[PDB]
């Protein structure tokens, strides 16, 4: 303020930005047939687990 | 300038003094104001020695 003689004006105040996009879409998709639902020798419910452990 | 009170008339209007704040600088802006006017209502009442002096 001393230096500008001392003289002051208001300057315009402003933002920044930042954009948090939510554009990711991930998916699991699968199969389990009826035959080998049979066929196996015990469950297969861990492929379900499986699948929600990998998302 | 010899004369009467009676002869020559005179009225303030506004006399007024306000404070603001500088839109340049920290500071008090104060000013003040004066309206008036006058009238020599009789000639004959007020005489003059010397009227073109200075």
């Amino acid at each position: 303020y001393k230096a500008a003689g001392r003289q002051t004006s208001a300057d315009a105040i402003s933002d920044t930005g930042v954009d948090l996009l939510i554009d990711q879409e991930k998916s699991i998709d699968f199969l389990v047939d009826d035959i080998d639902r049979v066929q196996v020798a015990g469950s297969l419910e861990a492929y379900t687990r499986a699948g929600a452990t990998a998302l | 300038v010899a004369f009467h009170p009676s002869a020559a008339a005179y009225v303030s209007q506004i006399d007024t003094v306000e404070a603001l704040r500088d839109q340049d600088s920290f500071s008090d802006r104060i000013r003040a104001l004066h309206v008036y006017g006058g009238k020599v209502v009789r000639p004959t009442g007020v005489v003059v020695f010397n009227k073109t002096g200075s």
